[PDB]
This record gives C-alpha cells, structure tokens and sequence, in this order.
RNA sequence: CCAACUUCUUAGAGGGACAAGUGGCGUUCAGCCACCCGAGAUUGAGCAAUAACAGGUCUGUGAUGCCCUUAGAUGUCCGGGGCUGCACGCGCGCUACACUGACUGGCUCAGCGUGUGCCUACCCUACGCCGGCAGGCGCGGGUAACCCGUUGAACCCCAUUCGUGAUGGGGAUCGGGGAUUGCAAUUAUUCCCCAUGAACGAGGAAUUCCCAGUAAGUGCGGGUCAUAAGCUUGCGUUGAUUAAG
C-alpha cells in the first residue's frame, strides 16, 4: 500500500530539478522547503511530496537519475 | 408568544428558505432565475432574486415585486412590510447552471430538435469561460421507447467532496407533447478569481509550482555601509 | 353535508391527521424537529434544509 | 445606566462565526472595554437518517444526513445604548446573534 | 466514565505515570529512567496509553462488522 | 359553491384592497386565516376564486400547499363593476410605493 | 475581587507520520520484509466513471403522456367489518434447553441523543404525600454544557439459598381481578398482581455472518408513537479462540 502515486511522483521531478541547491537529505527541513516553494493544497500530500523528494535527495547525489 | 428551541429555529428558516425558492422557481421560470439569497434582520429583511432578465419581474414601477412581497407576507406571517425583494442581474449569465436550464426549457417548447438546441447551449456554456460541462437530455425522443442523449465536452470530476463547489448540478423538467422530458445539466467552474466568478481553494490533484528568481550576484564579494 | 357530523371523526392524535408538509401524503413522514415531511419529499430539498451529509 | 449584558452567536457554518467572534472581540477592545473569552459550549450534531429509497426495492441502503450547529457566547458590561453598534457593525446573512436583556 | 475494568486499567495507567511526572519535576531523570526501566519492560501499556476505541456500527447488520443473515430462497 | 352574498363581499374586498390572497389547500379548516373574523371557511375562498379563473379575471399558481393568485388588469376593471367603486378607487396593484 | 488555574470537561487554530531512520531482500527500479523511535508504521465511513437493465417505484409528488371513470361516481365523508381469518409449507428474529447457572440480598461503573407545538390541542420530568402494583394528587424546573442529569444502565462483581430432576431451569397456554391512553380496548392496545407450568435435554441434509476493541454476550437512546418494540437505526459496556493506395 506504500506505492506512491503519479501526481506526487510528477510534482517531485518539477521541484528537485529546479531547486537542487535549495535542499538537503533531511525530511523535516525539506518539508518546510516544499510548502514555501509551491502551493500544496493540504498537509497530507505536503509531507508526502517531501518524502519522495528526500527519497531522491539521498539518491540523485549518487547515480544518474533524471537529474 | 412563547418561544421554541434553537433546534427548531434552524430548521424553521431552513424550511422557510426552501419554500419560496420552490415558488419563485414556479413563478420566475421564464427569466433565468437562479436562486435566492436571504438576510434575516430584526428590521426589514431583504430577499433578493438573482434573475438574469430582470425586466420581466418588473412591471410599471415594480408590479410583480410588490405583490411578490405581499404573497410572502400573507403566507408566512410577516409584519407590514418587514420583507422586500430586490431583483439583481447575476454575472456570468449562462455559467450558473439553473439559468440556461430554464432557457432550454423554453427553447424545447418552441419545437426544436434536441440536438440543435443542446449544441446551442453546450457551445454557450463552454464559450462562457467554463472549464468543463456536460448536459443530459433524457426522455421520449424518436420512438415509443424513450432513450437518453448526453453531450460531454470538457473536463469534469465525479467523486470526492470537491464535486460540491467546483460544480453545480441543475435538474429540470420540460413538458413536451408526449410525456415529460428530463433536463440535467452539470458544469465545472474555473478556479481563476479566488473570488467572484468561481470557487476559491484550489483542486488538490495538482501542485502550482513557481519559478526561482533571477539568481543575481554569485561572484566575488561586495559591501555597502548605509 | 349537514355539518353536525361531516368531518366529525376527530383529527387529533394519530397518523391519519399528521400529514406531509410538501404535497399531502400521510405515510413515512418525519415529525422529527417539527419538519412534517414524508420520507420521499425530504430528500429533494435535503440541501435546501441544510442537512449536508458526512460530505 | 449600567448593565450586565451577554451576547450570543450561533450558526450552521463555523468559519463565518469564527470571524464574527473575533470582530466583536476587537470591536469592544478597540473601545477598550473588558471581555471574557469565547466559551466553547459543545457542538450539537443532529443525525436524522432515511432509507434513501422511494420504494421497497433495493439492497437495504441508508443515508445519514447531519447538521452540526456551533454556538459561542460572550459577556460584556457596557450600557445598552450601543446595542445598535453591536448589532450594525456586521450584516452577515448566515449568523444568528442574540443579546441577553440588560437588567443585570 | 468507563466501566468496571475500563476504569481499573485507567487508574493503573494513571498512578503509574503520576510519580514518573513527579520524578521529572522534583527528582533527577536518572532515577526517572530507572523507574521507567521497570515499568516499560514489564508489560509496557501502563504509562503509555491504549489507543483503540469503539469503531462504530454500520447500516446493514447488528454492529460494526456483523451482518444480517441472507436468505436465498 | 353556494355563494353567501355578505361573505363573498368580504373575500372580494380583501382581494380588492390589495392584489393578493393566500388560501391553503386544506378545506377542512373552519376559519380562513386572512379573514378570520367574518366567519368564513376555506371552501368559500376556494370556489369563489375558482369562478374567477374560468372568466380569466384572476391568475393563479400553486406553492407547496398554498394556492396563491394574481390579479390580471381585466380583473381590476371587473371588481369595480361589482363593488360600485369609481375609476379613482383602485387596488394596491398599480402603485402605492416609491 | 470577601482565590489562583486549564491538567481532565469542551472546542478552535495549529503541530503531528512520510514508510523518512536502521539493516536485509530486489534490474540496488518501483517496492517488499524485519526492528529504532512514536499516541499513531493500514481508524471507520461518505462522493464514486463510461455504458447499461424492458430491475423497482404511476399506492408519496399540483411530475406526467395515454386510457378508463365522472354524480344509482373509483371523487368526498360518516358508520361497522377487513387486511390479525388456519388442515399446512417457507423467510429474518426473540427467548431457553441450566450449576460457567437460576434465585435472594448486597454492591457498583457509560456514551450518543431527544425533550411544551405559527397551524397542533398531547413534552422530559425531579420533589412531596398517598397505594404490595400499574398509577393517582398537588407543587416546581426545563425551548436546554442551566431542568430531568455526577444520566447511580445491564452483563458482571460478592454473600446466602437451589443441586443433575423435565427441577425453583423454561414461560407457551389460560381463568379471575386491578390501573392509564383514548370517540371506542371485544377479535385480548399496553402495563401490574395471583394462579395455570406445554414442548424444549444443543438440534437432520443443508446454510449464513465474521477476522481485533472483531465476533459474541449485555443493556441504553433515537425513528415510528395518544397508547406502544420481539424491528430497524445509533451508542456504551465485558471482550476472545482462529486509409496518403
Ligand atoms: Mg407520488
Ligand atoms: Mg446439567
């Protein structure tokens, strides 16, 4: 049931490409970044986009993801 | 006299509000009626009719305003004129769903084809800034047995609670020569104003991302003392 | 006629005297909170009263 | 005068009575009166239930309509000449305000 | 509120964490972590609350999950 | 109906002093509400106003259970011919307001 | 001011948890499984697409087409009967077949919610004094986080009596008396008392519901209601087993 939807996996690639330098590998800081930088309508997908953006922040610093 | 409980006050003006909305629909059907808005005061209360064609509720110096505050008076029991109508032209004339539901009510009574008339109105909502709409005509078309036409053109959601205010539904009836026709128009409204013409509070299936700024001065430093 | 006994059976207590508020049924009505509407009638204005759902 | 007044406010919707709450809060405190806060009496939810069908055919469904009325309540002390500018600083169709009689 | 055994777990819960909160505030936390050691490893649910609740009835059977008997003929 | 003459004047004079009246479709009530004093039940108000429609002088709709009317302008020039009133004595249909 | 406060009571804004942390599995891709910390590492439900059905509803609808009827009217009202009639078959459901219980007396702890009417006239009732009991009487609150109401609910807890018995388990059947609702209680409206004490000893082939505050036992409040719950709808409690040619 953990598998993440499209519009969360769509909205993460538009963020982390465009704000790769304004981030980190911390979920609770990137939570606050994602609300600042784009209008999220509600809290649940706020920190659920932020989770997948952090899921790439420990990741695209290693290997060739679409980065 | 003696006074009743709050739980029977809120249903009393809840059921007051429904009744005159029923009759004024029965009375101002031909006008692009589209609802009411009521203000209860301990003074002259103020009902307003949101009619598009505001002429046809007026006569010579408000004929069908003054008695349509008097039929409301001597039914519900107001004092002598603590209630008044005001006719009011609504903005986005064919974008509120009830209005053209009343228009194509009378446009089917002139004897048109259903496909000619609906392509009239389907092109009329979707030209009127509507993000999406779809119109259903049900009833006794060609044959003994009755069938159903629908004219989806545009985007429209169906579930969640935000099919409450991005959309409105209007269901009306058209008495034709045999039986009764069924009209069922639903229209999805644009987010655009955060304000007047549409709803606020954007639809949660998309993220409105913004650009980064001009990224000025990354280079070797500078300073000013002022 | 002959008004001594015409409507004489006492329309008082009992569901032959309670009626539907909208268009004159007497079955399945809702006397809760003094609404006086039959079950079929209540659903159409449902929002028009203000009873929204869970959502 | 000098009195003891209580103003009440209740509605179906909550967001409108949240603002009418704070507006009379600031509307006494701009005239620097003394207020006791908005007391939170519990929300009255009535849950009338119907069988959702016009006939007897179905698979025994039911729908649960409900209306939650919120109610809040505030004392003041001031004389009741200014019950008009307590009345007429907000119009607001969906709220129902009352003021308790001022014999103290 | 409660019942007969819904209450005695409620006072067991209560006076377990009562002195733990007196020992965050009027003795050190070394001894508080000491008394939290004995309480947690022995059936932990004393001073941490039990979360679950009633899980309401639905509209087709006699409770939360039970249903009425269906009759095919 | 059977038209008692002093009662029909009382229902016409209320229908002449303004252009509204709000009879309700429950004919087994002894006392018509807007009149309530000159001893009229609801059948008298029904079947007099029903006589008017077939001539066309009044014009109706129907609410939930209330049975409203409106006064066509031919009705006004008939009501003066029943109540002996000149073409200065008018209803409230024309204007009293601002 | 002849006290300080919000911890429970209550809402409101906001915070909170995402499968991020840790290892293992896996094209090191979506992810999966183990623990770390945590109140929470799947809370329950509502709205639910296209395209359908000769599904149901003309006996809700001043929604309606057609057809029939229209005064020795299927319109309308009053009076009595009727849907409740019983050689029989089937379907949801309630009690029981006991000793893990039935009695008797102690003893005790809930939540949701509703309450006097524009018309419509009958509401929840605490207290007091009469009665073995239903109930009757005056006197008072309550249009309600104000009164009923700290809602002294049941199961259960404990002390006695009862002992494997068709038994004091079980209460169908039925006679007599007694009270309230009402225009009227008979074909018993309900309630109370005394008496009567039938099958029934765990249920054939078959079949239904259900996986954690779950089934199940257990009461309670709504709806309908003048008098009314063996129903339904909610709440609480005790709580487990496993085509470009
Ligand atoms: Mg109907
Ligand atoms: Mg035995």
């Amino acid at each position: 049931g953990r598998v993440r939807t499209k519009t969360v996996k769509k909205a993460a690639r538009v963020i982390i490409e465009k704000y790769y330098t304004r981030l980190g590998n911390d979920f609770h800081t990137n939570k606050r970044v994602c609300e600042e930088i784009a209008i999220i309508p509600s809290k649940k997908l706020r920190n659920k986009i932020a989770g997948y953006v952090t899921h790439l922040m420990k990741r695209i610093q290693r290997g060739p993801v679409r980065g | 006299a003696v006074q009743i409980s709050k739980k029977r006050k809120f249903v009393a003006d809840g059921i007051f509000k429904a009744e005159l909305n029923e009759f004024l629909t029965r009375e101002l059907a031909e006008d692009g009626y589209s609802g009411v808005e009521v203000r209860v005061t301990p003074t002259r209360t103020e009902i307003i009719i949101l009619a598009t064609r505001t002429q046809n509720v007026l006569g010579e110096k408000g004929r069908r305003i003054r008695e349509l505050t008097a039929v409301v008076q001597k039914r519900f029991g107001f004092p002598e004129g603590s209630v008044e109508l005001y006719a009011e032209k609504v903005a986005t004339r064919g974008l509120c769903a009830i209005a053209q539901a009343e228009s194509l009510r009378y446009k089917l009574l002139g004897g048109l084809a259903v496909r000619r008339a609906c392509y009239g109105v389907l092109r009329f909502i979707m030209e009127s800034g509507a993000k999406g709409c779809e119109v259903v005509v049900s009833g006794k078309l060609r044959g003994q047995r009755a069938k159903s036409m629908k004219f989806v053109d545009g985007l429209m959601i169906h579930s969640g609670d935000p099919v409450n205010y991005y959309v409105d539904t209007a269901v009306r009836h058209v008495l034709l020569r045999q039986g009764v026709l069924g009209i069922k128009v639903k229209i999805m409204l644009p987010w655009d104003p955060t304000g007047k013409i549409g709803p606020k509070k954007p639809l949660p299936d998309h993220v409105s991302i913004v650009e980064p700024k001009d990224e000025i001065l990354p280079t070797t430093p500078i300073s000013e003392q002022k | 006629g002959h008004q001594q006994l015409y409507w004489s059976h006492p329309r008082k207590f009992g569901q032959g005297s309670r009626s539907c508020r909208v268009c004159s049924n007497r079955h399945g009505l809702i006397r809760k909170y003094g609404l006086n509407m039959c079950r079929q009638c209540f659903r159409q204005y449902a929002k028009d009263i203000g009873f929204i759902k869970l959502d | 005068a000098i009195h003891r007044i209580r103003i009440t406010l209740t509605s179906r919707n909550v967001k409108s009575l949240e603002k009418v709450c704070a507006d009379l809060i600031r509307g006494a405190k701009e005239k620097n009166l003394k207020v006791k806060g908005p007391v939170r009496m519990p929300t009255k939810t009535l849950r009338i239930t119907t069988r959702k069908t016009p006939c007897g055919e179905g698979s025994k469904t039911w729908d649960r309509f409900q209306m939650r009325i919120h109610k809040r309540l505030i004392d003041l002390h001031s004389p009741s000449e200014i019950v008009k500018q307590i009345t007429s600083i907000s119009i607001e169709p969906g709220v129902e305000v009352e003021v308790t009689i001022a014999d103290a | 509120g409660g019942g007969h055994v819904a209450q005695i777990y409620a006072i067991r819960q209560s006076i377990s964490k009562a002195l733990v909160a007196y020992y965050q505030k009027y003795v050190d936390e070394a001894s508080k972590k000491e008394i939290k050691d004995i309480l947690i490893q022995y059936d932990r649910t004393l001073l941490v609350a039990d979360p679950r609740r009633c899980e309401s009835k639905k509209f087709g059977g006699p409770g939360a999950r039970a249903r009425y008997q269906k009759s095919y003929r | 109906m059977l038209m008692p003459k002093k009662n029909r004047i009382a229902i016409y004079e209320l229908l002449f002093k303004e252009g509204v009246m709000v009879a309700k479709k429950d004919v087994h009530m002894p006392k018509h509400p807007e009149l309530a004093d000159k001893n009229v039940p609801n059948l008298h108000v029904m079947k007099a106003m029903q006589s008017l429609k077939s001539r066309g002088y009044v014009k109706e709709q129907f609410a939930w259970r209330h049975f409203y009317w409106y006064l066509t302008n031919e009705g006004i020039q008939y009501l003066r011919d029943y109540l002996h009133l000149p073409p200065e004595i008018v209803p409230a249909t024309l204007r009293r307001s601002r």
